[PDB]
């Protein structure tokens, strides 16, 4: 299976951790959302009482939608390294990634660029 | 050496009272935003007041305001 089971996510994700352009948690999410900085906007699936979640939505709403599903929000928060050191490999003390929205991107072109174009035009 | 004073009363640093998912902002329709309170003027939006009687202030510019909302 070469196709990316929707790994055009989490490579840009970590590409935003790299070069320090994540706004990771609710509140900053929201602030990237209102201003020109947040670009790609991830919003936790699982979330109890859904308010958090439908508080994203309202935002992504606001002005220009940047959404995605996420899986599970504990995947993308391992996949970005929540962790330091953790051994020699694997074996990071796991945690629950929440809202994260994207600034900067960085890296150009590649699948992220075409999944966020079939996110759009419908 | 001389004997230490020994008043008592001693201030530690306050702990904060930390919050989070504060009950600021609301949704009623789903769909669309309502702000509760107000942004900040001098900074951008994503910033908001802090409300007292009569007596406001934002906190990335420590505090900066003066006039009612
Ligand atoms: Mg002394
Ligand atoms: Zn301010």
């Amino acid at each position: 299976a070469e196709l990316t089971i929707e790994d055009a996510l989490k490579v840009v994700l970590r590409t935003s951790l790299v070069h320090d352009g994540l706004a990771r948690g609710l509140r900053e999410s929201a602030k990237a959302l209102t201003r020109g900085e947040g670009q790609l906007a991830v919003l936790v699936e699982s979330v109890t009482e859904e308010a958090i979640s439908k508080l994203v939505q309202g935002l992504a709403t606001e002005n220009n939608v940047p959404l995605i599903k996420v899986a599970d929000a504990k995947q993308l928060g391992e996949w970005a390294g929540l962790g330091k050191i953790d051994r020699d490999g694997n074996a990071r003390k796991v945690v629950g990634a929440s809202v994260v929205v994207v600034k900067n991107w960085g890296a150009d072109t590649q699948e992220r660029e075409i999944l966020l174009e079939h996110f759009s035009q419908q | 050496k001389k004997v230490y004073t020994t008043p008592k009363k001693i201030r530690h640093k306050h702990k904060k009272v930390k919050l989070a998912v504060l009950n600021y902002y609301k949704v009623d329709d789903e769909g669309k935003v309502a702000k509760l309170r107000k942004e900040c003027p001098n900074c951008g939006p994503g910033i908001f007041l802090a409300n007292h009687g009569d007596r406001f202030y934002c906190g990335k510019c420590h505090s900066t305001f003066a006039t009612q909302k």
